[PDB]
């Protein structure tokens, strides 16, 4: 079986949510590879079924527990079960098609959407933005519960689909970003919800294109300046890669590193 | 190392 590591938002705390996604980031991440003292995520290139996937198990306060399965590739999730079924995005390829079939293999009921979860995509199906769709602890207990009553026919799509819009940013984005962890933090500390601001939704956009410019930056300088937002929406640049140590955890890996 | 986005 994939490594599993359990969270549950009842009682939850900033620490509890803290050991939670440190523990997501030591099964993404193998050591191996880290760049500017940012670690890189493993080569998809080569990498063997059974080091591929990694379990997340999810428990709430009404005593319901879902299983999300991620990509150690990209920490993205893939899928989830409930019970005796099994849900998965649509997937890209038919490498990544294959691959899934190793994910919950004795579960009664397998289904693969029609949609693939990014943003873009699972906002039309919300009938929201990011923007207008809360993070917190609430949002997440509440999110868990929806997705394990979707196969009785408890949880309409619209409802489904913010629900992992909820659960791929508290987990996904919390481990990709020390900065969207902390504001996850944050919202746990002070038992808020709100909705993520500009600085949030731009560092999720741009994680790909910071990781390759990371990747590909000269001696950590970068050739093209990345556009990022402020919590007040205003607009700068970066230039380097030191700026953004203290904020982003995990990359995608675009190439090999320098000599 | 958060101010950045403040």
């Amino acid at each position: 079986q994939y490594p599993i590591i359990n969270f549950t938002t009842a009682g939850a705390t900033v620490q509890s949510y803290t050991n939670f996604i440190r523990a997501v980031r030591g099964r993404l991440t193998t050591g191996a590879d880290v760049r500017h003292e940012i670690p890189v995520l493993p080569n998809r290139v080569g990498l063997p079924i059974n080091q591929r996937f990694i379990l997340v198990e999810l428990s709430n306060h009404a005593e319901l527990s879902v299983t999300l399965a991620l990509d150690v590739t990209n920490a993205y999730v893939v899928g989830y079960r409930a019970g005796n079924s099994a849900y998965f995005f649509h997937p890209d390829n038919q490498e990544d098609a294959e691959a899934i079939t190793h994910l919950f293999t004795d579960v009664q009921n397998r289904y693969t959407f029609a949609f693939g979860g990014n943003y873009d995509r699972l906002e039309q199906l919300a009938g929201n933005l990011r923007e207008n769709i809360e993070l917190g602890n609430g949002p997440l207990e509440e999110a868990i519960s929806a997705l394990y009553y979707y196969s009785t026919g408890g949880t309409q799509l619209p409802t489904l689909a913010r629900s992992f819009i909820i659960c791929i940013q508290m987990i996904s984005e919390a481990a990709r970003f020390q900065y969207i962890e902390g504001e996850m933090r944050t919202r746990i500390r002070y038992n808020r919800r709100s909705a993520p601001d500009p600085s949030v939704i731009t560092l999720e956009n741009s994680w790909g294109r910071l990781s390759t410019a990371i990747q590909e930056s000269n001696q950590g300088a970068f050739a093209s300046p990345i556009q990022l937002q402020r919590r007040n929406g205003s607009k700068f640049s970066v230039y380097d890669v030191s700026i953004l140590i203290p904020i982003i955890a995990l990359m995608v890996y675009r190439c090999a590193p320098p000599p | 190392g958060f101010g950045l986005f403040d």
